[PDB]
Order: C-alpha cells, then sequence, then structure tokens
C-alpha cells in the first residue's frame, strides 16, 4: 500500500514527454522492484497489495504506459501481472473478473504487437490472460481479434511467431467456446483464414494448413467441418495445394483434403469436382509421396481415399 | 534477407541445415549464422520457435545471446553470439584434462546455471557438446531440452538425463544439476556413464541402479561433488549457488583466460 502511492504519481509524471521524468524512471524501476519481491514465500501483506492495485486502475495505466518504463521495471511489471492473474479467493479469481470488467487491458495487450519494443512481452501476458475462458471470450468475439491475421503476417518473424502462438491458443483452448464462436462469425472468419492459405510465407501457409486441419478434426468443431468441406472452392484450393512446390506445404494439404473425401454426406458440387477428377486423383495418390516408407498411417490413408473415389458414383 | 548479412567459413554442417561464421553488413559485428532448411525438418519449427522464445529471454554473459531471425522461402536464418572455441567435448577430444580445468569449466556452467534458474528457467540439455567456449575463453551455455517425454523419444541421448525426467515425474531446476553431475563425470573420464550401452538400456537403468560415481585416480572433493549431484532424490540435490561454494571449485578452480591454451 505504501509503495502504490509513489508508483502512482511517479508515473502521471513519467506520462509527460518532459526530460525531468527521467530521475521518475529510477523511482518507478525501484517501486515495480520492491512489489515483485512481495508477491514471489510470504503472503499475508500479498492479500492488500492486491485491493491497493485494483482500486487505483494502475494495472491499466501500466500496460498504457509500459513503453515509457525501462527494460529492468518492464520485466518486474510482467512478473507482477502473471503472478496476480492467477490468485484466487475462494472459487472467484480476483484478477479475472477485473480485466472482465476493465476489458481495455486486454486489447492495449493485443495492440502491442504493433510496437516491436513490447510486442513479445505483451504477447506472454495476453496469452496468460486467455488462459481464462471470460478473458478469451472477450478477444475471440471482439472486432479486433481480425487484426491477428494481420499480426502474423508481420516482417519480423520473431513477432510474427509470437502472434501465432497467441492465435493458436484462442482457437483450440476453450473448445465449447471457440466452436461457438466460429459458428456465429463464420463466413467473416474463413474469408480472412483463407488469405492465409493462400500467403507467400511458407512458415505462416504452413502452420495455418496444419492449424485449420486440426481445427475441423475436432469433435467441438462438427459443424464447422461440415461447412467447410461443403464449399467447392475450398476443396479445389486443397487440390491446387496438393501441386504445391513444397512437399510438406501438399502433406499438410492431404490432411485437410482426406477430410472432404471420407465423408459420406457429400455436397452435390463436391461430388462432381471429385468425379471430374476421379481417375487424376487415383493415379495422384497411387504414386503421391512414395519416399515416406516409415508411414504405415498415411500408406493406409491414401488406399483408402484411393477406394473411396473409386466407389463414388453419381446420384 | 540476405543483403544485411555476408556469410564467411562454414564452421559447422547441422543437423536440419548449416552454421556459418558470419558479419553483420551494418553494425560490422562477427555474428554466427544458424541457416536451418525447415524441409526436412518436417514439425520441429514449433520446437526452434520455442527455443528463439527461450533464448531472446536471456541476458547473460554465461547463455549464448541472441540477435535475431531471418524468413527466405523455405530457409530460416538464426543470427547469434560467435562462439570460435569449439566446445568442452572438444577439449576432450586431444587428451585427459587435469582437476583445475574441470574445476574451471564446471565453475562456468554453474554460473550460468544460477542466471537460468534464478529467472525460472532449465536448460534440460547440460552436457559437455553443449558447453560452448568464445576463444578469449569465456564459457557459455547453449542448446536448450524441450518438454514432454514422449516428444524427446527411438531417437534420444538419456545418458545426461536426471532419474524423474526419465520416471516422467515433476522435475524443476534440480534435473540440471544431475546433468551437471554427469557431465562433472563426462569432463573427467572423457565420456559419460553407462556410455558402452545402447541408449534404450540406459534409459531403463538410470531410474532403476544406484547413482553413478566418479572411479579412478581423482580427488575426494571431485567425488563429493559428483556424490553430491548424482542424488536419485532431486529434494536432496544442492542448488546452483550452493555448488558455486564447494570445497573442489573454491580450491581447484582458476581464471577463465588459462582455458585458451586448448583450442583443437
Amino acid at each position: 500500500a505504501e509503495i502504490v502511492k509513489i508508483l502512482k504519481d511517479n508515473l502521471a509524471i513519467l506520462e509527460k514527454q518532459d526530460k525531468k521524468t527521467d530521475k521518475a524512471s529510477e523511482e518507478v524501476s525501484k517501486s515495480l522492484q520492491a512489489m515483485k519481491e512481495i508477491l514471489c514465500p510470504p503472503t499475508e501483506a500479498v492479500a492488500q497489495l492486491a485491493q491497493e492495485l485494483y482500486s487505483s486502475g494502475l494495472l491499466v495505466t501500466l500496460i498504457a504506459d509500459l513503453q515509457l518504463i525501462d527494460f529492468e521495471g518492464k520485466k518486474d511489471v510482467t512478473q507482477i501481472f502473471n503472478n496476480i492473474l492467477r490468485r484466487q479467493i475462494g472459487t472467484r479469481s480476483p484478477t479475472v473478473e477485473y480485466i472482465s470488467a476493465h476489458p481495455h487491458i486486454l486489447f492495449m495487450l493485443l495492440k502491442g504487437y504493433e510496437a516491436p519494443q513490447i510486442a513479445l512481452r505483451c504477447g506472454i501476458m495476453l496469452r496468460e490472460c486467455i488462459r481464462h475462458e471470460p478473458l478469451a471470450k472477450i478477444i475471440l468475439f471482439s472486432n479486433q481479434f481480425r487484426d491477428f491475421f494481420k499480426y502474423v503476417e508481420l516482417s519480423t518473424f520473431d513477432i510474427a511467431s509470437d502472434a501465432f502462438a497467441t492465435f493458436k491458443d484462442l482457437l483450440t483452448r476453450h473448445k465449447v467456446l471457440v466452436a461457438d464462436f466460429l459458428e456465429q462469425n463464420y463466413d467473416t472468419i474463413f474469408e480472412d483464414y483463407e488469405k492465409l492459405l493462400q500467403s507467400e510465407n511458407y512458415v505462416t501457409k504452413r502452420q495455418s494448413l496444419k492449424l485449420l486441419g486440426e481445427l475441423i478434426l475436432d469433435r467441438h468443431n462438427f459443424a464447422i467441418m461440415t461447412k467447410y468441406i461443403s464449399k467447392p472452392e475450398n476443396l479445389k484450393l486443397m487440390m491446387n495445394l496438393l501441386r504445391d512446390k513444397s512437399p510438406n506445404i501438399q502433406f499438410e494439404a492431404f490432411h485437410v483434403f482426406k477430410v472432404f473425401v471420407a465423408s459420406p454426406h457429400k455436397t452435390q458440387p463436391i461430388v462432381e469436382i471429385l468425379l471430374k477428377n476421379q481417375p487424376k486423383l487415383i493415379e495422384f495418390l497411387s504414386s503421391f509421396q512414395k519416399e515416406r516408407t516409415d508411414d504405415e498411417q498415411f500408406a493406409d490413408e491414401k488406399n483408402y481415399l484411393i477406394k473411396q473415389i473409386r466407389d463414388l458414383k453419381k446420384t | 534477407p540476405e543483403e544485411l548479412f555476408t556469410k564467411l567459413e562454414k564452421i559447422g554442417k547441422g543437423s536440419f541445415g548449416e552454421v556459418f561464421k558470419g558479419i553483420d553488413n551494418r553494425t560490422q559485428k562477427v555474428v554466427a549464422i544458424k541457416i536451418i532448411d525447415l524441409e526436412e525438418a518436417e514439425d520441429e519449427i514449433e520446437d526452434i520457435q520455442q527455443e528463439i522464445t527461450v533464448l531472446s529471454q536471456c541476458d547473460s554473459p554465461y547463455v549464448t545471446k541472441y540477435y535475431g531471425s531471418y524468413l527466405k522461402d523455405t530457409k530460416l536464418w538464426i543470427i547469434m553470439e560467435y562462439l570460435g572455441g569449439g566446445s568442452a567435448l572438444d577439449l576432450l577430444e586431444p587428451g585427459p584434462l587435469d582437476e583445475t580445468q574441470i574445476a574451471t569449466i564446471l565453475r562456468e556452467i554453474l554460473k550460468g546455471l544460477d542466471y537460468l534458474h534464478s529467472e525460472k528457467k532449465i536448460h534440460r540439455d547440460i552436457k559437455a557438446a553443449n558447453v560452448l567456449l568464445s576463444e578469449h575463453g569465456e564459457v557459455k551455455l547453449a542448446d536448450f531440452g524441450v518438454a514432454g517425454q514422449l516428444t524427446d523419444t527411438f531417437v534420444g541421448t538419456p545418458f545426461w538425463m536426471a532419474p524423474e525426467v526419465i520416471k516422467q515425474s515433476a522435475y524443476d531446476s534440480k534435473a540440471d544439476i544431475w546433468s551437471l553431475g554427469i557431465t562433472a563425470i563426462e569432463l573427467a573420464r572423457g565420456e559419460p556413464p553407462h556410455s558402452e550401452l545402447h541408449p534404450m538400456k540406459v534409459l531403463f537403468l538410470i531410474p532403476k541402479n544406484n547413482p553413478p560415481t566418479l572411479e579412478g585416480n581423482y580427488s575426494k572433493p571431485l567425488k563429493e561433488f559428483v556424490e553430491a549431484c548424482l542424488n536419485k532424490e532431486p529434494s536432496f540435490r544442492p542448488t546452483a549457488k550452493e555448488l558455486l561454494k564447494h570445497k573442489f571449485i573454491l580450491r581447484n578452480a582458476k581464471k577463465t583466460s588459462y582455458l585458451t591454451e586448448l583450442i583443437d
């Protein structure tokens, strides 16, 4: 409670672009270093420290003015945030309830990927928030979720890789929440995802194709799976990706492609494409990646699809 | 992508790609270029990206510095600290090491472990092959482990692995202390314990059989250092800070500039 009063006033001084803030940075970092020693063990004074951070609204201004804090101080901000977030009084989680009432915290962390100086630090904290279903729900259903499709395509590899890390977590952690979300925003969310499968970046094209395959095969995403494999232009894309210059990309495509073929309730436009390329796909899959010898599953999977295509007939 | 750096000599042909001695065309500083072909290295991208995350969080002169990554088509360029003094494993190749050299190397590993463990990080792959030297004599830790025993494997080198890691029980910083004890025997005898056996047989032996002991013409403080580290119970093993104050380290370890004598 003593340290809170000093840090609150000094951060407001640092908020000003004045050169006099150079001395305040020493006081801000020392305040954060003292708070880290309390939380990270003694837990008597910890109980009062939490309520002081909530009521002051300091937990909001610390992320807001994270770029103005020094490296050593920035490390402490992360340690404090991640510790406070895991605090549990009974069944209730007080920080999750706080960030539920203060959602700007989540969007400030997400907008963090735009600034390289704090992008990775923000990524870690944003990922810690989305561990809890209510905080993941807020980002998922927000319009700011669509920014990930631009954040994963960034020029800096490390930030872009961290962006996909959070993006993947948001779509795979809370499977009941994700399934309902994807069902609601299907048309807009998959219009954006198509751009990732069309990416010039090999890693973006591979990891997106892999995640798509992972999403569709999950039991919770049955409605999404049925909707994806019903669209004719989606099969055409998977069939085109099987012909990509990269054998890793064409292998990742095969796992999305196999879902289209193995389904008993295939839509007529899909049946027409598969019948129009019936002997073409028979000879393709017969010679497709024969080098993969130590993979009995892939060998059996190919023969199943060859039979499924050969067994195809008109309605 | 290739315009910012110039590859000089090929300092090593890696598992997935190739490592080169390089120079930054911007800052003129000498760096190590790790070019990885993401093809043939099917999956493993997530593992490289996880190592990049850990390395970017590390800021210590006892852990290899990371400068950044660049992607060109299917090849990933990793820019790291240049250390042309080889590894501790390479120092064992021309002949046997004396107890002064063993204590000097172990002290530097402990200084590196002290930073990682205080930063709530586990190296997970402490061995002479991962203990690198600068050129001036500086000793830094490189090539961290992963997470999940099924993901480890049969592929795997369990000679340095802690018994609780194989037992698939909860492991912390103390697992690296076991690995340090095996590395101490590796620096003294030349090779780690049960080296004459197949890795699969060693994997089952470690949690079953008694902890290894250093045998032969080796002093009592060195034997006691190994005994302290190689404890089947991780909670009974001393911390990195505790082993820095060991009777063997304080008496036999000298200046790191003396390690310059071994450069082959």
